[PDB]
RNA sequence: UUUAUAUAGAGGAGACAAGUCGUAACAUGGUAAGUGUACUGGAAAGUGCACUUGGACG
RNA sequence: CCCCACUAUGCUUAGCCCUAAACCUCAACAGUUAAAUCAACAAAACUGCUCGCCAGAACACUACGAGCCACAGCUUAAAACUCAAA
RNA sequence: GAUUAACCUUUAGCAAUAAACGAAAGUUUAACUAAGCUAUACUAACCCCAGGGUUGGUCAAUUUCGUGCCAGCCACCGCGGUCACAC
RNA sequence: AAUAGGUUUGGUCCUAGCCUUUCUAUUAGCUCUUAGUAAGAUUACACAUGCAAGCAUCCCCGUUCCAGUGAGUUCACCCUCUAAAUC
């Protein structure tokens, strides 16, 4: 089987169920969280599950974290205009702890669609090119069309090879 | 081996394949230096049909040839091809018959 | 001496003559 | 506020104070490995500047990036020395601590 | 006369005797199934290869299984097991996936009545291991209705052909649980990194998937 | 078990052992210019990496040891 | 208005861990005590022997 | 000027006619076997010291 | 092989060499005895975590390179040819 | 030409598109277009017009002779010393 | 790497390699009827010959493009800044 515990959290499957995805301002994240404490156990299985998750939708986010290093487990974002968002996550379970931040800090689903239909508009369905880019290479797929001579061989009329015939 | 010594070592790396006897090609030019027979390892016996031959490459090489009877003598071309002989060790290269001036299989 | 065949690879018709009828 | 260096705000451990004026941070970024899906961290130096030297090698700071390269390498300033070393203070109540516990108590001030 | 009887091995074993020395026989592994659910295997051991099939077939006839059937076409749930060195994964399977099992798994369910099913044999292929290991798994799965019953919950099934309609395929025949189940957001369970591999994609293979005969 | 492995091992090692005894001389030779081609490549090293430097010489009082000798 | 509605969450959060904190503080002492009137005696004890 | 740098005496590995020679190992394998190391011997090996049971036993 | 005599050596001091069937042939730490106890044998079966190591046999406790007070040495350690096994 | 196991014509036209230039009609282009050669592949057809490999097992499929550990065969296991489903 | 298969042994179990079966490409043998399309020196080795860049009332502009090759090789991507170029 898949090794360590919990292997579900290395899947993208697992991975792509982040809903948190941060506003352009945050660029630093610190999680101080201890790793001993019944308070701080929510904390903990954050660190454990959301932290891959968040990282996952955020790749240009500096995630760091801190073991050990204040009585209380906290998160501290830093934004870039200089702000320091700092979020007591003591006595909070982990689905507390990601919903807050989304609340705070995490775009909102509307900003998401909007930013899906950007995406979507780049990949116009009327382009012709290859598979990578577009729906269709040629003209020749759409019926009622002149279909590919590879397929259906033309009529010799068409055909500059009579055309020159013709010439003649 | 954990997580952490698997990333270390990250995926395992595929082992250079080792080129054959044609050095990674379908064919090779030869000329037939000399020929002479192998007897093959226990348990057959026999008389193989083989011939050194110098390759395009300049490497000299024993070739294993097929079928009865051949008009192959020295300083004549042929073409080797990559295919162990079963039963000779060290003979990896066999004569395409039918190439070069090696003449079809004589019938009868 | 002479060959002397392995007892494994010895063949055997019966599965021939089973199939045949 | 606009500046050619990538990595604009950057949270690291100074690894080193040796240079004058500039301390030698490590900045840990979490990556993911294609194979595994685990992320491992993944550790780069930088040098920040340092005008009054109180960078001490083990303290967690946070670096800005300069607006150009004062130097080949020197590419931040230390803008705040998040965890002083042996000297933190909890950010969440504001009094001292040694670890995981209080050298002056919250309720100490009430 | 609803029984089928099938070979899933013949082997010729020769044994060293004081007199004779190397002696033939032939020990002969059949399976026997009526195809709804009732089937069974045994070894037959003779010196003449019909008297083994007799002996085997007449003895697997008295080792009968019951293997439940969800719809009577697959089995209930995902099976994952290791007999000795063999490890067999099962996987259920909509209706007109057909067999995609080894070809003793094939033969074994066709005998049980299984139209649907896939499974992945690894380790030791070992015929006899394969085969009563593959019966122990399928024995040993759990119905809906006996999942139901043990937790006092019902049973839905949802269908992605069926939309977002919650089918009911069983419930507890005793008090119904008014206490939901613990819904943790993260399930604690040994996932295998074929399947994970197949399902992100990673898994190439140009052997996976190839078109095969109807089975 | 039984101990064909260690035997092999056993009948490598006295092969050995009676080919280093048959050729220790010529072993002994050979390893001797081995040494001096090691030092001489050492010093050639060593003289690359000042001349690269710039200076013309060697930095003053340095001399390169024979690290690759007995004595 | 995020980073207002925080704040006030980190208050009532700060206000909340003084509460427990009282009450551990007290948990504490009752344990001191105990603490040391097993203590007291330990060393009286000791140091009578010790006399 | 030695080394680098382009072939060529000589060694090593495998196979070949293969058996000859010794009978070391497998049985308490004919003197239990083996690891390390040392000396002797052209070699087959022998012995010293410690260790192992992957030997046996009143 | 046995007997006798005798040396290096076993001993002390100070250095060196750094090997073993250095083997409980069982890595360290934590946990479990419920399932399926389990290829076999050895020594009941496992789980979590970490480090080290292995990827057919032989070539090979080898060659070369490097390091070492080691100079018939030790550590690390290949490839070519060959086999369909080991 | 040489070389390699590796092997396209010393074609045509600027009519389309693209480029350059010009105010422009236009001009030029071995880019390109339209042809030539080639079972390298895809598609389609055959009415007369099918060959290549294999047939011991894996692996679909051998009758009769000849040969006699020879001649020969095999991808792996292997076959052949007189009656070879393996030449 | 599979729905796997053959192969170690007197035999079984396990470990393990090798090979088979599938799909492409090149070359070779033998064979080959037509039509349409696509693709097409082994070689950064040497090249006979012909052509491949002109335009245009002179100046200018263009011949720095297109085409070609894969010798070399983390100059290709993102950001900052900012030339040339076009409007
Ligand atoms: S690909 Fe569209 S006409 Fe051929
Ligand atoms: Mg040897
Ligand atoms: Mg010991
Ligand atoms: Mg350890």
């Amino acid at each position: 089987p898949m090794k360590g515990r919990f292997p579900i959290r290395r899947t993208l499957q697992y991975l792509s169920q982040g809903n948190v995805v941060f506003k352009d301002s945050v660029k630093v994240m610190t999680v101080n969280y201890n790793t001993h404490g019944e308070l701080g156990e929510g904390a903990r299985k954050f660190v454990f599950f959301n932290i891959p998750q968040i990282q996952y939708k955020n790749p240009w986010v500096q995630i760091m974290m801190f073991k050990n290093m204040t009585p209380s487990p906290f998160l501290r974002f830093y934004l870039d205009s200089g702000e320091q968002v700092l979020v007591d996550v003591e006595t909070k379970s982990n689905k507390e702890i990601m919903e807050h931040i989304r609340k705070i800090l995490g775009k909102n689903e509307e900003t998401l669609r909007e930013e899906e239909e950007e995406k979507k508009q780049l990949s116009h369905p009327a382009n012709f090119g290859p598979r990578k880019y577009c729906l269709r290479e040629c003209i020749c797929e759409v019926e009622g069309q002149v279909p590919c001579p590879s397929l259906v061989p033309l009529p010799k009329e068409m055909r500059g090879k009579y055309k020159a015939a013709l010439k003649a | 081996a954990t997580l952490n010594q698997m990333h270390r070592l990250g995926p395992p790396k595929r082992p250079p394949r080792k080129l054959g006897p044609t050095e990674g090609r379908p064919q090779l030019k030869g000329v037939v230096l000399c020929t002479f027979t192998r007897k093959p390892k226990k348990p057959n016996s026999a008389n193989r049909k083989c011939c050194r031959v110098r390759l395009s490459t300049g490497r000299e090489a024993v070739c294993f040839i097929p079928g009865e009877g051949h008009t192959l003598q020295e300083h004549q071309i042929v073409l080797v091809e990559g295919g162990r002989t079963q039963d000779l060790p060290g003979v990896k290269l066999t004569v395409v018959r039918g190439k070069y001036d090696c003449g079809h299989v004589q019938k009868k | 001496g002479r060959k002397r065949a392995k007892p494994r690879l010895e063949q055997d018709s019966s599965l021939k003559s089973y199939l045949s009828g | 506020v606009r500046s050619s260096v990538h990595a604009r705000w950057i949270v690291g451990k100074v690894i080193g104070t040796k240079m004058q004026k500039t301390a030698k941070v490590r900045v840990t970024r979490l990556v993911l490995d294609p194979y595994l899906l685990k992320y491992f961290n993944k550790r780069k130096t930088y040098f920040a500047h340092d005008a009054l030297q109180q960078c001490t090698v083990g303290d967690i700071v946070l670096l800005r990036a300069l607006p150009v390269p004062r130097a080949k390498h020197v590419k931040h300033e230390l803008a705040e020395i998040v965890f002083k070393v042996g000297k933190v203070i909890d950010p969440v109540t504001g009094k001292p601590c040694a670890g995981t516990t209080y050298l002056e108590s919250p309720l100490s001030s009430e | 006369e609803d029984f089928d009887t099938r070979i899933l091995e013949v082997r010729n074993v020769f044994t060293m005797t004081a007199k004779e020395g190397r002696k033939k026989s032939i020990r002969v592994l059949v399976a026997v199934g009526n195809g709804k659910g009732a089937a069974g295997f045994s070894i037959g051991k003779a010196t003449d290869r019909m008297d083994a099939f007799r002996k085997a077939k007449n003895r697997a006839v008295h080792h009968l299984h019951y293997i439940e059937r969800y719809e009577d076409h697959t089995i209930f749930h995902d099976i994952s097991l290791r007999f000795k060195r063999t490890h067999i994964k099962m996987k259920k399977q909509p209706k007109g996936y057909g067999l995609r099992c080894h070809r003793a798994i094939i033969t074994i369910c066709r005998l049980i009545g299984i139209k649907d099913m896939y499974a992945k044999v690894s380790g030791s292929i070992n015929m006899l291991s394969l085969t009563q290991g593959l019966f122990r798994g399928l024995s040993r799965q759990e119905t809906h209705q006996q999942l139901a019953d043990k937790k006092g919950l019902h049973v839905v099934e949802i269908r992605e052909e069926c939309g977002p309609l919650p089918i009911v395929v069983a419930s507890p025949r005793g008090p119904l649980r008014k206490d939901p189940e613990p819904e943790d957001e993260v399930p604690d369970v040994k996932l295998d990194w074929e399947d994970v591999k197949t399902a992100q994609g990673m898994k190439r293979s140009v052997w996976s998937n190839l078109k095969r005969a109807a089975t | 078990k039984n101990v064909l492995k260690i035997r092999r091992r056993k009948m490598n090692h006295h092969k050995y052992r009676k080919l280093v005894k048959k050729t220790r001389f010529l072993r002994r030779k050979v390893q001797e210019g081995r040494l001096r081609r090691k030092q001489i490549k050492f010093e050639k090293d060593l003289r690359r990496i000042w001349l690269k430097a710039g200076l013309k010489e060697a930095p003053e009082g340095w001399q390169t040891p024979k690290i690759y000798l007995r004595g | 208005e995020l980073m207002a509605w925080n704040q006030a969450e980190n208050r009532r959060l700060h206000e909340l861990r003084i509460a427990r904190l009282r009450q551990e503080e007290r948990e504490q002492e009752q344990r001191q005590a105990l603490e040391q009137a097993r203590k007291a005696e330990e060393v009286q004890a000791w140091a009578q022997r010790k006399e």
